[PDB]
């Protein structure tokens, strides 16, 4: 996350590390949908050019975590995969398009004041919420800067980061890549030019866009992390998994159990 | 709030999702809530 601030205690309670097991390294972010199921983008699971191609046994989730490294004891949560659901659409080979994916825990993961639960959107939340200009919120571990331009101990966060970020119209974005951006997903970032602009990084990837809602307090998780244009990716924008218009597929998931 | 899914199936946590233990459970407020707030003008 770039151009963001340490996160506060509990701020996002829902947020969720993408372990691998071996060698051990943070891979991506995650949020928690509930006490058994785990939200993230398939590109974190399932993309050959970057050599990744994991399966239940080959990661692992840490729940209720803040410091980047150091062992939270009594707070944190690890977690097996019982099955990873990557949406059938998705095609790694043409564009991020339905980039999400479902992690069943193995063993539900009892909650407490570091650990609890995200909303999904309905549509009454996205009508009202995911419009131009509104600000959604972006957490995650990736790195704060562009690598090589320091020592890398110093552009990989020690706490949580937090940043807000401003929804893009869509024909602006669309405007600023040759790459595709379909109705399933939505651009989120800061004019081209208000200097020091913040943006999520490849390690926040997986990771949730919130919005609280005003008219009932609670918050929402309206994307997921699919690529965002801070530190190395080239670009303007952001861009995210419109998780309401795959609301459907999760159920339909839940529903069966896949 | 309208629950959506089945704790069968989904698990437990979808009635009280959305509301934090050190934040909306005590009446308080981060740091930036705010700015989010602020931006969701008519
Ligand atoms: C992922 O690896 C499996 C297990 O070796 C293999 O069958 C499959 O072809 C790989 N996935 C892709 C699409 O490369």
């Amino acid at each position: 996350i770039v151009e963001g601030w340490d996160a506060e205690k509990g701020i996002a309670p829902w947020q969720v590390m993408l372990f691998r097991k071996s060698p051990q390294e943070l891979l991506c972010g995650a949020s928690l949908i509930s006490d058994r199921w785990v939200l993230t983008a398939a590109h974190c699971i399932l993309y050959p050019p970057w050599d990744k191609n994991f399966t239940e046994n080959d990661l692992l989730v840490r729940i209720g975590k803040h410091s980047r490294t150091r062992y939270e004891r009594n707070v944190e949560k690890i977690s097996m995969l019982e099955k990873i659901y990557v949406h059938p659409r998705y095609n790694w080979r043409e564009n991020l398009d339905r980039d999400i994916a479902l992690l069943k825990l193995k063993k539900p993961v009892p909650f407490s004041d570091y650990i609890h639960p995200v909303c999904l959107p309905d549509k009454q939340t996205v009508t009202s919420l995911l419009r131009a200009g509104y600000k959604g919120r972006v957490t995650g571990w990736g790195n704060l800067r562009e690598t090589w331009t320091t020592n890398i101990n110093e552009i990989q966060p020690s706490v949580l980061q937090v940043v807000n970020l401003p929804i893009v119209e869509r024909p602006v974005c669309k405007a600023s890549t040759r790459i595709r951006i379909t109705d399933n997903m939505f651009c989120a970032g800061f004019k081209v030019n208000d200097t020091k602009r913040g943006d999520a990084c490849e390690g926040d990837s997986g990771g949730p866009f919130v919005m609280k809602s005003p008219f009932n307090n609670r918050w929402y998780q309206m994307g997921i992390v699919s690529a965002g244009a801070g530190c190395d990716r080239k670009g303007k924008y952001g861009f995210y998994t419109h998780v309401f218009r795959l609301k459907r597929w999760i159920q339909k998931v839940i529903d069966q159990f896949g | 709030f309208h629950t959506f899914f089945n704790e069968k199936t989904f698990g437990l946590g979808e009635a009280d999702c959305g509301l934090r233990p050190l934040f909306e459970k005590k009446s308080l407020k981060d740091t930036t809530e705010k700015e989010l707030l602020d931006s969701y003008i008519d």
